DNA sequence: ATTTACTACTCGTTCTGGTGTTTCTCGT
DNA sequence: TAAACACCAGAACGAGTAGTAAATTGGGC
């Protein structure tokens, strides 16, 4: 019998695996550990499975997870994304070509960036500004947000590193980047073709994610940072799960992407 | 989206694996999950297809008087009984 | 009022009868019904009290990430496991 | 461990049991039949259990059903209520409250008037006593009955009406008992052991029994009783009858 | 007129109340002869039996052994309203409040209540006398009493009395919730009648068993009370007592 | 620039180098440089450290069946580099540049340049007539009963095998399988275009070969046959340079 | 190297039918 | 006397494991 992926909104957010070998026992996702205890994981219920160091996936596992439409992300320290696997087939050509044309035309690229801006701050972008000029404005507004939130929650802020507070922020955003990429793939678009961000293999993922990251996802990392728990990773991940549930993120991701690209005034 | 519960007995490992793809096997042959209407009816197609000489019953939450409904597949000592619209189960010896 | 599911194993007939008063025994030791929160926690006291040397798990519908929650009583090879807030069940080997 | 009854509103409306012996196995309500197959009934889930001819209840059965707050009704032909068993009393405060209102016809008048107002929607005409109001209520009932026969096109069947109303009388009495009031102490109806049951029921009886019991009678299906019962069942569910009965009584008083 | 049937099925033969046994019939009952039928454990009622009893107006009460415990009774809440309103009228008006409460006092101890002492004052006098009785009984059976194993026997014993008392109230047709001395509780009226005769036999029995000190004091007290209610015909005098109790109001009875 | 197919082994890192562990624990050292894409055949179990290392060096991971017969999962889903996707796209968004690439596909398929002044859909007509002709001609060469498109089961099984290495090549090249030129609208459009170019060279004449016999396992023995072909003839290794040459027909500067 | 189907084999709980003991989770 | 629980043996069923042998696989544009 054929196996098909279920809609993204009906799925659970994310799961984190760390020490075990991942094989397939009777057509089901299992996680066996050194002691030999087994853990069954519903792949058709999770929209993205995060793989921490110490994990060993089997060929059948990666194959099965693709069939059910579940994204596999191998993550680093504090959940930073390293590699990702998914169905090579997938995405209607039209939605890819639709995305492509918007990036190939410099008139339509600006326009679509403007809606991202409009959705970001709530106000339309100022005129007579190029893409790289708008990126300058958005960059300045981002550091402003970061600084104020640190004052609102009362944390010591001096910068945004990529190497305690930054550990919380990076972990939280990494969670958002996961489901966002999983949504883009399921929606039928390419995560490589971005508008605001370019040159990077996850440009389009960052574009959609940065629109709503500061709304709920980021201010929570600051909240946890002040609390300074012994389990900063676990309490950030558990927080994001609740956020995605309450804010109905998965159900909100697909229409968000389609609304952004609709700014091109071109037939979808 | 409503709660779903599937109980399988004497069922081949093919289906026992398939159900673990969407549902959670809390006990031996007992699966629990929360799916939508459309997802529920595909699981039933998996059950009706992959189950050989085995009996399976599926119960899900609804807005009926009881608050839930259930359909069965295969033969078992506990078969459903209709009591004026209300469906219960009897124990056949 | 949310859906309720109770699975009992190696339990004295006292409890197997008590559960049949409110819930529907669809299979051997498997009870399903739709009760409210306070009634659900009354069922759990029936379980915790009347179950001797037996393992019981109770699952009810909520508005959590899974869409449901579950509690266990007694020891069994299938014990619950927490994966960063997410509760799954693992299969312990001998 | 002690077992206590759950709220009426959280319960299933009705169940019908026939031809079999009702025993208690391992502390649970069961129905054994001629062939010897057993059927477990969630007695603490039902607000009222109807017992049709051919049933033989055990001592343990009646005892168990009382503690869980389930009403037992021995029913006749076409579901007419015969006898009933339940907890041997319920609350003193709610009972004395009901009683005092019945002992004073000045306060009796008030309650008869509100029942009238709730039934038809308009306040009762002034300067008319209790026994005078019955003529008005009686005339509107026969007027109602005749009109409905014209709406659904029947010749003015009784088996459907009696069966439907009897079902309502079951849950109504079960509601009154669970609330803590007496089904015998009525205001509009008197002399009968179910006076208060009839009083509360006919306020909302014409609301559904007429739009639906009449519908079934003209269609004239095989086995008219069960299709009336499943119909009433859906009503109690859709119109949330059980949850509204208790506040209705206190609102009337 | 009441009867206790046990260990049997209750069916109807030849238009009459019958009790069928394995041996085939054990008790033939003329339908116009019993005003209330008490059903002890071991009984299995038939539908035909229940159908007949409704038509003739007979009350069915499911009781434990010898009416020691009441579980379920037919005609819930009360049978006829008048008998209830009669009970009600006596409790709602404070002029009628002294009434039998003084008489209950008179029936309890044998001596008439003081002529102008109110209810809570009467409660004090009986309250002082009950603790005196308890102490006095404890001295004769020679048990260690200092306040209120012994208490386990008394509590078990009173529970037995509460059974037949409530069973009498139901058979009489009144409500156990509407009390006079005790109020607000669902078995208030049960407590009132019970305390009248509680000290007569039931309490002297609890003390007697308490003195021997058995391993199973709870069960052997109930079976004792069970035997008392049967031999001493406790229930048969309870019903006229209740009607006598309510008659103190000088108000026309049904 | 090359590629490797690994089977029956665990992929770990034990000294900062790609190693292939066996049941016995035999290792095979693989230079992280020189490899642009690693194909994982069934029986393989990748470790986290391996995936971590492969990401750092920019190597694509593709989960394939035996000899790339079937693709199941690919690393960097949706596409790896943005420009090469846009490169393929621009060729598809301009129908003038669409013709050019169809013309090259035509020339590579049959060996002769397409007749001039022919639209895409006219070319589909021309190629279609010669394909049914070929099928008939091959049917006479092997002496099988042919009436239209047991034999069809062999061909269909064979083409599915070919679609694997073809799609795997597109992935390794860095392009999207959804954006086709001759075939359009379907998620494997581009796979079909390249595949039809070389299907008749080896894959189809073999389907016919097995078709002439009648074994009990035609599906698996056609797949096992194609498996041997792809390995021996190094088809996928020949596929990747072909794809970039096909797209080069658009006369537009290709990415770095 | 992984996964599945197939085959005994052990273990586990559910279930039945046989005696023996009970008529019962208490206060107001 | 009847109805019902507690207890103790037995049969009877399905879940689970270890072992051996077979595949690298449910397709077409």
């Amino acid at each position: 019998l054929p196996l098909n992926p279920i809609p993204l909104k009906d799925r659970v957010s994310m799961i984190f695996l760390q020490y075990g070998q991942i094989d397939v026992i009777d057509g089901a996702f299992v996680l066996i550990d050194k002691t030999g205890i087994r853990t069954h994981i519903p792949v058709g219920s999770v929209a993205c499975i995060m793989l921490e160091p110490g994990t060993r996936v089997s060929h059948a596992a990666v194959r099965l997870a693709a069939q059910v439409g579940t994204l596999l992300v191998w993550v680093g320290e504090a959940g930073v994304r390293v590699y990702a696997s998914g169905q090579p087939g997938g995405a209607r050509s039209d939605k890819l070509l639709y995305q492509a044309k918007l990036a190939l035309d410099e008139d339509l690229r600006l326009k679509v960036v403007r809606k991202m801006f409009e959705l970001r701050f709530g106000e339309p972008a100022p005129a007579r500004r190029s893409v790289e000029q708008l990126r300058g404005i958005e960059g300045s507004r981002v550091r402003a947000t970061y600084a104020l939130l640190a004052k609102q929650y009362g944390v010591t802020w001096n910068g945004r590193r990529y190497d305690t507070i930054n550990q919380c922020i990076s972990a939280a955003t990494s969670c958002l980047y996961g489901v966002t990429e999983a949504a883009i793939l399921a929606a039928g678009y390419a995560p490589a073709i971005g508008f605001v961000h370019t040159g990077k293999p996850l440009s389009f993922v960052y574009d959609i994610a940065d629109i709503i990251k500061f709304d709920t996802v980021v201010p929570k990392a600051f909240e946890i940072a002040r609390r300074n728990p012994g389990e900063p990773d676990r309490e950030v991940r558990l927080a994001c799960r609740d956020i995605f549930r309450s804010s109905k993120t998965l159900a909100k991701l697909i229409p968000l992407i389609e609304d952004v690209l609709a700014a091109g005034e071109i037939q979808p | 989206m409503s709660m779903l519960v599937v109980v399988t007995e004497n069922v081949p490992p093919r289906l026992r694996g398939r159900l673990a793809i969407w549902l959670l096997e809390v006990r031996a042959g007992v699966y629990v999950g929360d799916v939508s209407a459309k997802i529920r009816e595909m699981i039933w197609e998996q059950i009706a297809g992959l189950a050989e000489e085995g009996n399976v019953v599926m119960a899900w939450a609804t807005n009926t008087e009881t608050g839930f409904e259930f359909q069965t597949f295969g033969l078992n000592r506990r078969t459903p009984v209709d009591l004026d619209g209300l469906r219960l189960v009897s124990f056949l010896p």
